[PDB]
């Protein structure tokens, strides 16, 4: 659901991991919308962090995952591996593809 | 219960149909009609005939299975304690989730249900039980006899109604929903009012108007929509023909609107009564006003 | 009615016409989607308080009883049992349920227990509107004329309604011969001379009605058009599920061609701005719509 | 019928047209959505928007804090893909109608075209679709519209044409989709996000390319990687037909090529058997927008390169379609 | 003046006296330089504090008023009275634009929620209700204390609000998931008041308890609470602890809240003196004979150097801070 | 609903909170605890033993 | 303070059935009281115009009622020859003080709020006690029906305004009239003192000269039925000025909270105030289709009643 | 001083056992729940 992969995220920004989740679209239509947001945040996280005018001596890069400011690692990414071919399997909302 | 009722030859038959099944141990009703027909009227009324008290669970918008549960063991304990006779009436309605039908089956099959009382619950269930026993004179101590008498109890007091409309789909779902309710209850096909039952209420009602004219004259084609209304009909007569056929015209129009795609309401023998009462109102004080 | 109405009218107007018809019997307007429904049901109950309850699509089944009028009569009480609590029903208490939503079903008890008054949107009426509407933003000399006429008529016709009424009452009353008393024949005349004087002032006000009309017949076209473009709008709905269109938003493309119009910045011929106010509701109807 | 075939313009229609208590209903067809056009709205008017994923919970309750909170302060409020939660809808709808919000306050209801999507939130909001722009030419037009003027006029003068290109190849490849079978093997989600992969590429390699000089040669341009770049995993990477990913590198190696600056250079042959598209001869951004502006009112498939008679039962199925609906509502 | 230091001083500034009835509650507009107070004779009488002159009177109540409240804007007063009804008053035109019935016996207390879109009210049918401001629907129902509710409070941010009540225990609820995060029953009678610590007060409260910094950094909020029995508690509402006792007051404890600087705390009592806490030692500094009878309820303004105070002597007293 | 009550004799305890009036007011006018129901008094009550 | 009353008006109370004969304002709380010809006292509130409660306990018309400095208690008096002392918290009746023959016109409570004055057409004024009830003094000298009896602001000095053309100011310790003043061109009926707010204001508008103490000394008014209105010094006993103009007879005198302005009612259906300072103020205002009777100023709010004849109280916004 | 009244509510059919109840009540609130209750009871309460 929503808390347990934002949990997850932010075990994995934490740590700076990568972050494969196979089967995605296993997940409900509406936990999947829900996820986008948190997907969202921390790409733009680690987009504000590749910028140049970034200095490590300033205060790290973080993001808002489950109401909490959480420190981005920039090796972390998301990788998500599915079937689309299989019928039952929750379509991902255009906003989250 | 201080509400008006028009009696007709239907009215009776079912009255003796219900007071039939309550006069019977493990007596469970199905009756199947349109909503406003008088069922739950008629069960109320041979209830108090019959000394069961009517019992209906007040369901609203937070109502739940826990509810319905705690509902289900007040009606336990009164029909089965304290030896009392209870007419469970309860209409598709109240089936707000298929748990409701469960229980329901359960307890229309078998005479109880298994895990409805535990805990502090059985126990006082159990102390209630001995109680009872000791007052009908048994000697009742171990929990397994004493759970015996207590579903005996309930089988022999407890009589359940049920009121639904007639849904071909939903009578078919039901038909495997609740297989008790097809094998341990005696369905009761009330319907619509006929048109017969129209007629008759229309007499009786618009008894007291005058609605007589000595000069009246039959007209050579007469729209006969009762079948056994009299050859030379009387004005009386005929204004009762008329309100049936008004009656018929909206079902008939209900039917037209459903076939091209219209959304359409019911009509119900509530609609009858409302234009028969509005007719003898509009009656009286038209010709208040006019003299 | 004899069953409690159910009223449906998407506009509100039939809810504020209920909220002003029972005013002065301080009418309390609910809804079922209130936790404290229970409580405002009690009160009225008891008090015989007149009762407006909104979201009847969440109908709440303990108004069963006092839909049904399922009351017990003992000791010069009425008795209604409000869930497991005995209630004095005050003979006052009146109850109108209603909702917004003219595709909402109903289960067939509900629709048993209660009276359906709906409130749909007719092609006169609408035509009404919109003619008035033109008239006001094209003639607002015009269209005051005619409020303060129609006001006019009616007071009118109400004063010679009542003094008809207090014609008969006196003739009525009379104890004994009409030449008896004199103040007999002086209310007779009095009220024979008002009488006069309102038909004349009716005739007058029959006239400048005349004018009033015929000064409007030119904009009748605009209105059967407006008609015709509503009810257009409102059958979209048979090709798709998505075009689902409120007489707000045909109100809202009207008041936008009316008022909000470009092409009427300059232009001062009445035949000109109409010509112009047609074409731009099509352009505008098209535009919104599509 | 014109303005139909004009990019929407949300600004006007959202700062005049649409009342603060009325939700702006974006519905779009599977493959589109209205979010990127909204935050562009918001971050051009320099206001600020809430934007919430509708599907969890709490994702409730930040929806209704954040309109509780612009309905005051005048802010927007974004809730995306509602279409999955009909009954919050229903009860979204019953609190926006008593509601007497700010001047300013705008809510942005993202979701598809649905038949769960309630009716009376139909017809409490405005409804706009979003779907596959008619034509080609309207496709281009949406296409420069999105494109920021200050992007595509950069340093080098050919980034212009190159985007220019790239508004084409974007047109030609998404219009082929209304032919299924023929214009390509199965519908492909080709859309804005890889036209805006595509111009990402395009900036990063002509930036380090063209380091920072005014004007940059036709056949120094990096055409080998934006054509396999392209080819393998912006445009490519949906692809898992051999064949539709040998009709991508066909029209990739068709457009993007040095020849394209050439003022002869052909975009299409033979569209109606005699004339056919020319590349235009401009340098800057507003020559190029002229020229789609100007382009014919007539399309045919063969401005795709698919024969001119792959509409023809498509054509006859939707004038019978129209027949019906006009029947359907008389 | 020192800004976060004055107390109240023994020589009053005014003793406004309008009402019919004892006074039950102060309180002092946020934006305005006005005062409200409400009575038993159904009245919600409107002051001005600069210069003491009464300004308007709010009638609409059947029943005596128990509780008054601002929202953050000051544009809305909530009133709740012993007719089982909250008011919602426009206190720009000073007209009721919404009441609310639901409660099944006397409200005894009312407060807007620090967003300002929800009501919260406590009563004697043992329950706490939430009510929207916009549609004046009852959306939440606290259930769980045993006896009357006297008062409910919204912390600052309204994420929790705390209650007391005559089963002699205090209970912290969570807004959101209607749980109650805590039960204090420490209190050896009814409890008549509650009062939450500003942010300005955690510092003192942490370093006069010796409460070690936690390595959040928030020291978790905390309340206070006067009851029947003349003592007041400050508990910390993260563990449940009661940090500290206050004893002196010769009766029941009826209102209590902090200085706005949060350096001491500020207590009425029916023994009918107002009384300044140093609660860095917990000692009481300064006792101030308020009134010639029971003081309900007291109010100190957030800026301004001013202390309300009411009585049941039907009097009103406004205190300057020197 | 005026009430005579014949045989005193029996005098049945419940009545003590009736008969002392131990009521309270407001939350609903004139409340009596009779017995463990807080009833709702009715001021055209009487009653003779 | 400048508030002067506005021709538009709040509320018409009209509960009374018989002629209104005096209005009152409560010192403390919102409530206006009136006394009538009808035997009865009513209570409104003048800031929403609601009548309250009436008070039935007297026996013939009720001619005259006033509160003490608390208003704590209500002193009535009417034509059936008794002092009614009224409790205003329960609003019963506690003492009816019985004696002063014939019909009483005036009562008045100094503010020791020990004591009460009452005046009489048996041509004395007695001295009663709020706490006994027995009259202990009685005041001599008044030669004809003493129509208004008004005390100090300290509960010492008296005047009383009778048909015999003379207001004689009494003292409490030594029950002599230090002042008597007959002066008036025909019968005085109303009278009432100056708060000490305008003590300075008499020294610009008289030019009177400050005695050794300084002090300009007590002052007086009295309203005559012959259409005039003067105001007196009571430790002299000489006329600072004489207002005229009044149309009829004048019933009701009371000066501004502010001390600055003259404001008056008279039998000419009209409320007229009058400057006397600079004489620029002479507004005259219609109040009721009738004769006017009495008329109160309140001591902080800008609100003004006035009684009349036609059964009807009104209420003034001052502005 | 903040004690809870409890006072048995006897009739006709009050019994040894309805009283035992009582005392179960009073005893259970006053000595698991920690309530403080006077427990005021008539010589006319004694019916054994
Ligand atoms: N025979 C009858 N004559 C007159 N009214 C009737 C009759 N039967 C039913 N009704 C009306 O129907 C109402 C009750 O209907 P009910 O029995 O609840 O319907 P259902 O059978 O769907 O439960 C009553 O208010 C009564 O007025």
């Amino acid at each position: 659901d929503f808390q347990a992969m934002g949990r997850i995220f932010v075990g994995l920004c934490q740590v700076g991991a990568w972050g494969c989740f196979d089967e995605f679209n296993r997940l409900e239509e509406r936990m999947l919308s829900a996820v986008s947001q948190q997907v969202q945040c921390i790409q733009e996280a680690l987009r504000e962090h590749s910028n140049p005018n970034y200095d490590k001596t300033s205060a790290p890069i973080t993001c808002e995952l489950l109401n909490k400011q959480v420190k981005v690692s920039p090796d972390m990414a998301i990788f998500i591996t599915m079937n689309p071919g299989y019928a039952g399997r929750s379509n991902l909302p255009d906003n989250l593809k | 219960l201080d509400v008006p009722l028009v009696l007709f030859n239907e009215v009776l038959d079912h009255v003796l149909r219900i007071d039939r099944i309550f006069r019977q141990p493990q007596g469970h009703l199905l009756l199947i009609g349109v909503s406003g027909a008088g069922k739950t009227t008629l069960s109320r009324f041979v209830a108090w005939m019959n000394g069961l008290s009517v019992y209906q669970i007040k369901v609203h918008r937070k109502y739940t299975g826990e509810d319905f549960d705690e509902d289900l063991r007040t009606v336990l304990r009164r029909s089965g304690c304290k030896n009392e006779k209870i007419a469970f009436i309860m209409d598709e309605s109240n089936v707000l989730d298929s748990g409701f039908l469960e229980r329901m089956n359960t307890l229309l099959a078998n005479g109880e249900v298994p895990g409805l009382f535990e805990g502090d619950e059985y126990a006082t269930l159990m102390t209630q039980c001995k109680e009872g026993a000791q007052k009908e004179g048994l000697m009742l101590d171990s929990h397994e006899e004493l759970y015996k008498w207590f579903t005996s109890q309930v089988i022999r007091n407890l009589h359940v109604v049920f009121t639904m409309n007639p849904s071909s789909e939903g009578l078919k779902d039901r038909a495997a929903t609740s297989p008790a309710l097809f094998n341990r209850c005696v369905l009761n096909w009330f319907g619509d009012w006929s048109t017969e039952a129209l007629y008759q209420v229309g007499k009786e009602f618009t008894s007291k108007m005058d609605l007589e004219k000595p000069n009246y004259i039959v007209p050579d084609y007469m729209p006969v929509v009762y079948d056994k209304l009299p050859q030379p009909p009387s004005h009386r007569e005929a204004i009762v023909n008329s309100c049936v056929f008004v009656h018929q015209t909206l079902h008939q129009a209900n039917a037209r609107l459903a076939k091209r795609g219209g959304r359409t309401m019911a009509i119900t023998p509530r609609h009858y009564l409302d234009f028969i009462n509005h007719y003898a109102n509009l009656f009286h004080e038209k010709r208040s006003e006019l003299e | 009615f004899n069953r409690y109405p159910l009223i449906i009218d998407p506009s509100g107007q039939a809810t504020e016409f209920i909220m002003n018809e029972y005013k002065d019997r301080k009418i309390t307007r609910t809804s079922f989607l209130d936790d404290a429904f229970r409580k405002n049901l009690e009160s009225a109950l008891r008090f015989g308080n007149p009762l407006l309850v909104q979201d009847v699509e969440s109908y709440d089944p303990v108004l069963n009883p006092v839909l049904n009028r399922e009351v017990r009569r003992t000791g010069g009480r009425v008795l209604i049992t409000l869930g497991d609590q005995d209630i004095d029903l005050s003979p006052s208490f009146v109850i109108f349920l209603s909702t917004r939503d003219p595709t909402v079903e109903f289960p067939p008890d509900l629709c048993s227990r209660v009276t359906f008054v709906n409130f749909t949107v007719t092609r006169s009426s609408l035509q009404s509107q919109c003619l008035n509407e033109v008239l006001k933003a094209e003639r607002p000399d015009v269209d005051e004329k005619r409020s303060d006429l129609l006001k006019l008529q009616g007071e009118f016709q109400l004063r010679l309604r009542q003094l008809e009424k207090s014609l008969l009452q006196a003739l009525n009353e009379v104890k004994g011969r009409i030449l008896d008393d004199d103040t007999i024949i002086t209310t007779l005349e009095n009220l024979k001379r008002e009488a006069a004087e309102v038909t004349r002032k009716v005739e007058e006000t029959d006239i400048v009605m005349q004018e009033v009309e015929t000064v409007s017949q030119q904009y009748l076209p605009l209105s059967t058009a407006c008609s015709s473009i509503y009810f257009t709008m409102e059958s979209l709905k048979q090709i798709h599920f998505l075009y689902q269109y409120s007489l707000q938003f045909f109100l809202d493309i009207y008041h936008n061609v009316l008022y909000e119009n470009p092409n009427l910045k300059g232009v001062t011929d009445h035949t000109q701005r109409l010509s112009i106010i047609t074409k731009d509701l099509f352009q505008v109807a098209f535009n919104r719509v599509a | 019928m014109s303005i139909m075939e004009q990019p929407l313009d949300l600004t006007h229609i959202v700062g005049t047209e649409v009342k603060p208590n009325t939700p702006v209903l974006m519905c779009s067809v599977p493959g589109y959505d209205a979010s990127g056009h909204v935050e562009d709205l918001a971050a051009e008017q320099n206001t600020q928007i809430t934007s919430i994923a509708i599907g969890s919970a709490e994702g409730f309750n930040q929806a209704d804090k954040a309109i509780n909170t612009a309905v005051k302060s005048g802010r927007w409020v974004m809730l995306k893909n509602v279409h999955l939660a009909p009954g919050w809808l229903m009860q979204l709808e019953k609190k926006l109608h008593s509601l007497q919000p700010h001047a300013c306050f705008r809510l942005f209801l993202t979701m598809e075209i649905n038949p769960k999507v309630p009716v009376n939130l139909l017809r409490a909001g405005r409804i706009f679709v979003f779907e596959p722009p008619p034509g080609v030419k309207a496709n281009m037009l949406r296409t420069f519209s999105s494109i920021p003027v200050s992007r595509i006029c950069k340093s080098p003068n050919e980034r212009a044409r190159l985007y220019f290109l790239l508004a084409w190849f974007h047109a030609i490849i998404q219009e082929r989709l209304r032919y299924a079978p023929l214009g390509w093997s199965k519908k492909y989600e080709f859309g804005e996000s890889d036209l805006r992969s595509a111009c990402d590429t395009v900036d990063t390699w002509l930036d380090d390319t063209a380091k920072g000089r005014q004007n940059i040669s036709p056949d120094k341009i990096p055409w080998s990687a934006l054509k396999t770049l392209m080819a393998q995993s912006i445009y490519g990477g949906r692809v898992d037909n051999e064949f539709d990913q040998r009709l991508l590198n066909t029209f990739l190696e068709r457009l993007f090529t040095t020849r394209s600056f050439d003022s002869e250079f052909k975009l299409a042959c033979k569209v109606d058997g005699h004339k056919d598209i020319q590349m235009p001869d401009g340098i800057r951004r507003e020559e190029f927008v002229q020229w789609v502006e100007l382009l014919p009112d007539t399309q045919t498939p063969s401005w795709l390169g698919l024969p001119n008679n792959a509409e023809r039962v498509l054509l006859t199925t939707q004038g019978v379609d129209m027949i019906s609906k006009m029947l359907k509502m008389q | 003046r020192d800004p976060k230091e004055w107390i109240p001083r023994p020589p009053e500034k005014y003793a406004l006296s309008g009402h019919r009835s004892p006074v039950t509650r102060v309180i002092f507009h946020p934006v305005f330089s006005v005062m409200v107070s409400a009575s038993e004779d159904a009245t919600i009488k409107v002051w001005d504090y600069e210069t003491g002159d009464f300004e308007r009177t709010l009638k609409g109540h059947t029943d005596s008023v128990q509780d008054i409240s601002f929202d953050h804007s000051g544009k809305l007063l909530a009133s709740c009275s012993a007719d089982m009804t909250i008011k919602l008053w426009d206190f720009q035109g000073f007209e009721c634009i919404r009441t609310m019935h639901g409660h099944d016996h006397n409200v005894s207390s009312v407060a807007i929620m620090p967003n300002g879109d929800h009501i919260v009210s406590a009563s004697r049918d043992k329950t706490i209700k939430m009510w929207e401001v916009q549609t004046g629907y009852c959306v939440k129902t606290f259930t769980g204390h045993r006896e009357w509710v006297r008062m409910v409070r919204p912390n600052q941010d309204g994420t929790l609000i705390a209650s007391c009540s005559n089963d002699q225990t205090v209970r912290v609820w969570v807004v959101a998931t209607k749980e109650c995060k805590a039960e204090l029953r420490e209190h050896e009678h009814v409890v008549e008041c509650i009062s939450w610590a500003p942010e300005s007060s955690y510092s003192s409260i942490s370093e006069a308890t010796g409460s070690e910094t936690k390595k959040s950094g928030k020291p978790g909020p905390f309340l206070l609470s006067g009851s029947r029995d003349k003592t007041i508690k400050m508990w910390d509402v993260s563990t449940g602890m009661c940090l500290m006792t206050l004893v002196g007051h010769d009766n029941w404890v009826r209102g209590v809240l902090f200085h706005s600087g949060g350096k001491f705390i500020l207590s009425c009592a029916d023994d009918k003196t107002l009384r300044v806490w140093d609660y860095k030692n917990k000692r009481c500094m300064k006792t101030l004979n308020a009134h010639e009878h029971f003081v309900t309820s007291l109010d100190f303004h957030k800026t301004a150097p001013y202390v309300v105070t009411g009585s049941v002597d039907q009097t009103v007293k406004v205190w300057e801070c020197r």
